[PDB]
């Protein structure tokens, strides 16, 4: 991911105001709700029938926390995404058998969650910077 | 294929969108142009700068088209047929661009209606926009 | 949205497919398993070796389902509703796997009916299989 | 693209029996017919309205010859696809603005054309090897 200095500054400032423990879990839950075939991977979590049961699952919240921790590592090293996400790419490709399109879907859901939380603060330029950030993260995972 | 639940969900969501549809569509188009610059190739005659009157008018047009699609959700292939011929036969738009515009519309709705953007409403709107994108892309 | 012309094309193509549907479906499943091994994860109880009776029976089932879908092309969400519930609610299959199976079906049809596989028939069958994949993936 | 020695031997033997001048144009025309939005990139080729007008276009035939020659050049360099398809990737991304998904579509259409020609000689293992080959070529072009 190549970003302008202004784009990097904007991305980091919005990221600081991010409540990780909440927004990671709700991004994962919205992914599971909007794209219901993704519940095949998370059947072990438990009750994932209704949207309110998905969004009120402690396992979903904890896994969203882990996913956002991985996302924050990518923001720290945007110049080495491929080397940062090598182990996660191996796990998702060889052990989990997740289609690479689901990575893009989760990135888009994360962008939607950020827009939901920040409102006016999530301006079109900030969204473009975050869009190419999550695109780079998805490409690193798909390797 | 939409269900009655997500049909009522999208109807309520667009009804509460209401009179801000034109500015919401203009902002969605601006977001698509900024984050996916390859979509700008379909508008070589446009002024794609910030606050452009052409972009504002086209956003109003897209918003009215979405409103009439919502009003005729059960008969989309016939209600949207003039747009389907325009986008599929004449413009020859890649469906990936429709996916990008649907994502930007969802982002605009999330940023402007936080309370209304529940996960169920988000899923309903995603499915409704996907259905709209299929009818415009399809040639029949 | 299928065109009236593509509907006649798929009807004629599958009519000429006729009684070889079970073998064609078994071969399409074998091709999908061989070229896209990630699709094998949906059949952990199956014997996915060459000439497998389980694979042959499942190919026969898929072929009969496709025949019914052809016979009920205008009301697919109603005719295919039990399969839609099976694949979407219970199995929860990724639509990319549906795309892969549709491609393998197209490859089998190309390899077995060269004369019938004109470009127009190919486009019609592609659109028909995409429509079938949409209904099974959708939850309604 | 990593292939077994048997897969490489089978792929090359089928490729020798390939009529380049016909099957390249056949694949390009079938792409233009099945995925009609791809005619936007080739509106300069003349009449492309009906399927028979698409398949009877000398410009389409010549461009299919060049696309097959690139596929043969890539096949000869299966271990260096990224370096082989660098100039073409630059042309298709920066200059033509073609989607990466469209390259996968053309590979699938080429596989369908090969099956249509070989028939029984095309076999599921040969098809699997060719699928890996065309997936590698599409990934190299999409870089
Ligand atoms: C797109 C960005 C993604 C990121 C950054 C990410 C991150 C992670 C991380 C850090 C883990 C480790 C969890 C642990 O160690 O306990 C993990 C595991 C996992 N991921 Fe992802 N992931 C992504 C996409 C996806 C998607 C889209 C799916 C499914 C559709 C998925 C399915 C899984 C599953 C099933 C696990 C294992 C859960 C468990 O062991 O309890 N991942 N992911
Ligand atoms: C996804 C939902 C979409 C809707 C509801 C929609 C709706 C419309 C409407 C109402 C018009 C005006 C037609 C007229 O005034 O005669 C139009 C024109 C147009 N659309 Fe779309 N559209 C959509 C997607 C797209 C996308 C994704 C693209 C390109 C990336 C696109 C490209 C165009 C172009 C180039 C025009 C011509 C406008 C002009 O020349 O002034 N459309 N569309
Ligand atoms: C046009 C596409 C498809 C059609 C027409 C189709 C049709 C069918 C039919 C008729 C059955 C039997 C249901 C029954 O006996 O009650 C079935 C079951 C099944 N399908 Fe599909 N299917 C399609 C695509 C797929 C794909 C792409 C996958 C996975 C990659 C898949 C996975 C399964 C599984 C796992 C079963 C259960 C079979 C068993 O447990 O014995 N289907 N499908
Ligand atoms: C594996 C996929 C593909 C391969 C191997 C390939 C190969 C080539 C080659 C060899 C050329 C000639 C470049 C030159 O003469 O300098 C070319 C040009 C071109 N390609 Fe592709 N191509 C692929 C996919 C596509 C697709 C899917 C499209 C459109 C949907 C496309 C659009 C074009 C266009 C418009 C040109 C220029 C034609 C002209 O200048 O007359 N390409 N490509």
């Amino acid at each position: 991911v190549h970003l302008t200095p202004e784009e990097k500054s904007a991305v980091t400032a919005l990221w600081g105001k991010v409540n990780v423990d909440e927004v990671g879990g709700e991004a994962l839950g919205r992914l599971l709700v909007v794209y219901p075939w993704t519940q095949r991977f998370f059947e072990s979590f438990g009750d994932l029938s209704t949207p309110d049961a998905v969004m009120g699952n402690p396992k979903v919240k904890a896994h969203g926390k882990k996913v956002l921790g991985a996302f924050s590592d990518g923001l720290a090293h945007l110049d080495n995404l491929k080397g940062t996400f090598a182990t996660l790419s191996e796990l998702h490709c060889d052990k989990l058998h997740v289609d690479p399109e689901n990575f893009r879907l989760l990135g888009n859901v994360l962008v939607c969650v950020l827009a939901h939380h920040f409102g006016k603060e999530f301006t079109p330029p900030v969204q473009a910077a975050y869009q190419k950030v999550v695109a780079g993260v998805a490409n690193a995972l798909a390797h | 294929v939409l269900s009655p639940a997500d049909k009522t969900n999208v109807k309520a969501a667009w009804g509460k969108v209401g009179a801000h549809a034109g500015e919401y569509g203009a902002e969605a188009l601006e977001r698509m142009f900024l984050s996916f610059p390859t979509t700008k190739t379909y508008f070589p005659h446009f002024d794609l700068s910030h606050g452009s009157a052409q972009v504002k008018g086209h956003g109003k047009k897209v918003a009215d088209a979405l409103t009439n699609a919502v009003a005729h959700v059960d008969d989309m292939p016939n209600a949207l047929s003039a747009l389907s011929d325009l986008h599929a036969h004449k413009l020859r738009v890649d469906p990936v661009n429709f996916k990008l515009l649907s994502h930007c519309l969802l982002v605009t709705l999330a940023a402007h209606l936080p309370a209304e953007f529940t996960p169920a409403v988000h899923a309903s709107l995603d499915k409704f926009l996907a259905s709209v994108s299929t009818v415009l892309t399809s040639k029949y």
